[PDB]
């Protein structure tokens, strides 16, 4: 449930502006959790478009 | 102007697949050894 809500948090606010990188520092300021696994999740989704 | 019911909404700027999105909320519509401790001249030397 919780990686579900860091997963839409990441994308949704990724496609409000699609030609603005999403970086992994606004990610670990806005959302509460280790951030490692934050930035495990955030190299996957880039992975895979 | 667009605050509603005490939410200070104001302060918001009013003017392959193509998947469609909504807006304002997005979502999908060294050294070497010496000799010495060598040993030799250690046990050696007959003179």
């Amino acid at each position: 449930e919780v990686y579900m809500r860091y997963r839409n948090f990441m994308v949704n606010s990724y496609r409000l502006n699609p030609n603005e990188y999403f970086s992994v520092t606004t990610a670990r300021r806005n959302v509460s959790g280790d951030a490692a696994a934050l930035f495990r999740l955030h190299k996957f989704l880039t992975k895979w478009g | 102007x667009x605050x509603x019911x005490g939410r200070x909404x104001x302060x918001x700027p009013x003017x392959x697949x193509t998947x469609x999105v909504t807006x304002l909320x997005x979502x999908x519509x060294r050294x070497y050894l010496r000799f010495h401790x060598x040993x030799y001249x250690x046990x050696x030397x007959x003179x």
